């Protein structure tokens, strides 16, 4: 059980790989690639991901270890602090072919991860799923299977700006800033209102009484206000006063410029040369 | 989920078997919310008879505190060390639900601990149970809680939930309205300034044209 | 509240005037109101421009200026021993009582803010009351005191945030 | 279909390359399209470079009057803004990476080069202009891309510019828009000297159908980071540098006023306005966050 942090760059890489292969081959085909990231204690984070070269004989898939090693040297040349983490594929639920390829990959690292992306999906949530290998004994026979992990989307400023720009692709400045904040606050409002409705509907009586959801709603309601402490208030007011002083200096500079223009015009008009 | 198994195996039991099962589930590690067991019609019917003490104990463990147990020690049946530890953990959770920076004095008073080492060991155990996430500050005599689980709720508590969620929704709507108004004001100001500058330039051009002729 | 409006009314009545000279009751009310509000410069100039005939006709202006001089010298025992020397009939009594209360409050605040160890006799002189009850009543207010040395230890006591920022940005960007 | 642009036509590319129409004209290439993945990789690499500079290569194609970019790959250089290209390490790396990508399915060819100008705008300096001139003289087409990973974070919008130079001795006929760009004092002479030898193409971004679906699915979980950004803390050294540069420019403007290019006070005022507006935006974001979260006292 290790906490996993995902990066939208990995998902974009996988989707572009699949789209490119489908367009090149005329018909959809599954792709196999590798992941790259950093592990700190029990926190695994993925950052980038390249593609691996594979062949099929009979009904089995084999990965070119020579190509993998050349790519490993190439990526270590650039990303010095990054390391191998696992492999990724496109499809549905795991298959015996996936178990075979995982067994093949396990000869390289100790416990590689496994990422699965589903291009053809009908659900509402992201089709990305993360698995790890677990070896068990069932009915006196040794078999290694998959265990699903829970992943969180990692935070990065440049990544956030790039992803938002790509998703949006669209006459002031306050305008734009406030519009972005508005979109996010709108999402929050929607979600909190749907939760309040469920809670009110459950209280009046319209849906079966659920205890876990109501307890979690109580816990959520007990989390407000967030950080009402004196040290936080002092830090917040420090920031506010700093920005206020910067705005004061900027206003003074602008007024000095306007004053200079007025003085120039007055000197030109009311002087006899 | 041990509570699901305890509910499943509690269908046919009653009386002494029910009380023994209640004691076992209260002593069982890991389970910290007892809502469905209290919701059981059989358990709620246990009130009539001479075993209402066990129902009162279950109610105390669902919604209760160590000072409540101390005040009602005589009526309730005796509890073992594991049950007392669970009640202390639930007291810590109840305090952290309403206060996010708990002083040491109130914790010591509530849990009836004598030295700081016992209280800090208890808080460390509660943290390790993954039912409360926080840090201990010795210099200021504080415990700072980042996360605490939601304890059991009554039927009349949900009014507070709906009130708080209504307040949050109203705040979000007010913020959205303010953002819209500010955007409109900024755009209007920019367009007004541009129009005024253009008008002044046009007047200057007209004056120059009529003067140069 | 009840004194600011009276001060404004007296000021306007003096300004209009039947030829510059106002009635002596209005002069006394205005002087005592200036003393109450700690407008020492205004009171000093008001006394200077009072005609000598009005000064000689009414003797209460002399006592009022005695109170004013005691306030000007910042001599609290003088203020307290000069306030309780004369009286009138409802014209200046409530405002002089308010002045006494204001002087008491100001002395308390000054002693609290500009002292860490004050002899009990000096504190009693500053406040105005004699020593015994003042030392009795400081403790109920939280001020430490100790006998055989009489050294009292005084103790020292919105949705428009976005609008202003938007205004600043709109001005800077123009 | 939208994925049609992702189809690589070897015959059409060969025909276009062998029937070069950009020779007769000079401003032939006027539109520059970039895929979503290429833009994201460029931005993340420029950001992870830090304060130093990083440079890579770009793989794409051409469709008539426009230049399409599909992929981008970094090359090591140890970065650190070395003198120029490489101790031959990058010289081997480019060919090695292209050959390795050829046998996987990345069958497109190089179209330009990108690099970062962290904190001092998006333009081509003298050495950049010479490099692009040399590249276009022999291998055609080729486009330069300049990124500003620091101004991107500061302003909330990507600072990406695609440029192409002019042949030696060619004098372009006026037509200079020359929108204002803030540039520090130590890098203003190069920008002034080398400014008419290149022109900026109009840049647009595109993405595939699966990419659009995945992004619209990802927003449902990515909306948190917008509300938990706190951009006023991540960019403080940049603001300090901007204030230092602005103070130096103000000193120069005062010296010009005392003495006897034109009206440096206006440029200093514009720089101060930009910096202050960015700071106030960063503050009002936190004010909104406080109003949303800290006041909803249960
Ligand atoms: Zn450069």
């Amino acid at each position: 059980s290790v906490s996993v942090a995902l990066h939208p760059l990995v998902i974009l890489n996988i989707s572009d790989h699949w789209i490119r292969m489908r367009s090149q081959e005329g018909r959809p085909v599954q792709v196999i690639g590798a992941l790259i990231g950093k592990q700190e204690g029990r926190n695994i984070e993925v950052m980038n991901s390249f593609e691996l070269l594979s062949h099929t004989v009979e009904e089995k898939i084999i990965i070119d270890k020579e190509y993998y090693y050349t790519k490993e040297e190439q990526f270590k040349q650039v990303f010095k602090e990054l390391e191998f983490l696992g492999w990724y594929t496109t499809g549905g639920p795991p298959d015996p072919s996936d178990i075979h390829v995982h067994k093949q990959v396990c000869e390289i690292i100790e416990s590689p991860l496994f990422l699965k992306l589903n291009p053809m999906t009908k659900h509402t949530d992201l089709p990305v799923s993360v698995f790890e290998s677990v070896i068990d004994i069932i009915n006196g026979e040794a078999t290694m299977l998959f265990a699903e992990l829970t992943y969180t989307l990692a935070t990065e400023e440049a990544e956030r700006i790039g992803v938002d720009h790509v998703a949006r692709m669209t006459n002031s400045t306050v305008a734009e800033h406030l519009i972005a904040q508005h979109s996010a606050i709108k999402m929050l409002h929607s979600r909190v209102k749907l939760i309040l409705e469920y809670v009110k509907a459950s209280e009046a009586g319209e849906v079966p009484f659920n205890h876990e959801i109501l307890r979690e709603a109580y816990a959520l309601c007990h989390c407000l206000p967030v950080l009402s402490t004196d040290k936080f208030k002092t830090d917040f007011y420090d920031q506010c006063n700093d920005v206020g002083l910067m705005a004061y200096l900027g206003t003074i500079t602008k007024t000095c410029n306007t004053m200079n223009q007025f003085v120039n015009k007055f000197n030109v008009l009311y002087d006899r040369q | 989920n041990l509570l699901e198994q305890f509910i499943l195996l509690a269908k046919g039991t009653s009386g002494s078997a029910l009380t023994a099962l209640i004691s076992q589930v209260l002593e069982a590690p890991g389970v910290y919310v007892f809502g469905e067991l209290l919701e059981l019609a059989n358990v709620q019917e246990l009130a009539e008879g001479a075993n209402a003490a066990y129902l009162q104990l279950l109610n105390l463990f669902a919604y209760g505190t160590y000072p409540d147990y101390i005040a009602n020690k005589e009526s309730l049946p005796e509890l073992s060390t594991a049950q007392q530890n669970k009640l202390k953990h639930l007291t810590i959770v109840s305090l952290a639900s309403r206060m996010k920076c708990i002083p040491y004095s109130v914790l010591l008073k509530d849990l009836e601990m004598r030295n700081l080492r016992e209280l800090e060991d208890l808080i460390i155990e509660a943290v390790y149970t993954d039912i409360i996430q926080g840090k201990l500050d010795q210099r200021n005599q504080l415990l700072e809680v980042d996360f605490c689980i939601g304890r059991d709720i009554r039927k009349k508590d949900i009014n507070n939930i709906v009130k708080t969620l209504h307040e949050w929704c109203d705040g979000c709507e007010a913020v959205l309205l303010g953002i819209e108004q500010q955007v409109l004001r900024a755009n209007q100001y920019k367009e007004n300034h541009n129009r005024t500058q253009q008008q002044v330039e046009a007047e200057v051009t007209n004056i120059k044209k009529t003067l140069k002729a | 509240f009840s004194f600011k409006k009276l001060l404004d009314q007296c000021e306007n009545q003096e300004l209009e005037a039947p030829g510059g000279i106002a009635t002596p009751p209005v002069y006394g009310q205005l002087l005592a109101l200036y003393l109450l509000h700690n407008d020492m410069n205004n009171a000093r100039y008001l006394w200077k421009r009072i005609p000598p005939a009005i000064k000689s006709a009414n003797s209460e202006l002399g006592g009022i200026w005695s109170v004013g001089q005691r306030i000007w010298q910042r001599d609290f025992p003088g203020i307290y021993t000069t306030i309780n020397a004369h009286q009138w009939s409802e014209t200046v009594q409530p405002i002089m009582e308010a002045l006494r209360d204001a002087t008491r409050r100001r002395a308390f605040a000054l002693v609290s803010q500009a002292y860490t160890s004050i002899i009990a006799d000096d504190f009693a002189a500053f406040v105005g009351l004699p020593v015994e009850e003042a030392v009795k009543g400081i403790l109920e207010q939280g001020w430490q005191a100790d006998s055989t040395t009489r050294m009292v230890l005084p103790r020292k006591p919105n949705e428009q945030q976005l609008a202003r920022l938007t205004d600043y940005v709109a001005f800077l960007e123009n | 279909s939208i994925d049609e642009i992702y189809k690589y036509d070897k015959k059409q590319q060969q025909e276009i390359l062998a029937a070069k129409p950009w020779t007769k004209d000079h401003h032939y290439f006027k539109y520059c399209k970039i895929s979503a993945l290429a833009l994201l990789k460029m931005v993340m690499h420029a950001r992870s470079g830090g304060n130093l500079e990083v440079m890579g290569l770009m793989l794409g194609k051409v469709d008539g009057e426009t230049m399409i970019i599909m992929d981008s790959f970094a090359l090591p250089v140890e970065g650190t803004e070395t003198r120029v290209n490489a101790q031959a390490a990058a010289y081997e790396y480019m060919a090695a990476y292209i050959e390795n990508a050829k046998q996987v399915g990345r069958l497109e060819n190089a179209i330009g080069w990108y690099h970062s100008h962290p904190g001092y705008g998006c333009w081509l300096s003298g050495i950049d202009v010479s490099t692009q001139m040399l590249n276009q003289q022999f291998q055609e087409p080729f486009v330069a891309v300049v990124i500003d990973p620091t101004r991107t974070i500061s302003a909330g919008k990507v600072n990406l510019g695609a440029f192409r130079t002019y042949p030696k001795g060619y004098k372009p006929p006026d037509e200079g828009p020359s929108e204002y760009q803030t540039i520090p004092l130590n890098k203003i002479e190069d920008f002034g000297v080398h400014c008419k030898q290149y022109y900026a193409l109009e840049v647009s971004y595109f993405k595939s159908s699966l990419d659009r679906k995945l992004l619209e699915l990802l927003w449902n979980k990515y909306w948190v980071n917008t509300l938990s950004s706190s951009s006023l803390l991540t960019n403080a050294d940049y603001t300090t540098g901007q204030v230092f540069d602005l103070s130096e420019k103000l000193e120069q403007s005062e010296a010009q006023l005392g003495r006897g290019s034109e009206d440096k006070l206006a440029k200093a005022t514009r720089d101060s306005c930009k910096t202050t507006i960015e700071a106030i935006h960063g503050l009002m974001s936190q004010v909104i966050k406080d109003k949303l979260f800290n006041q909803i006292n249960i």
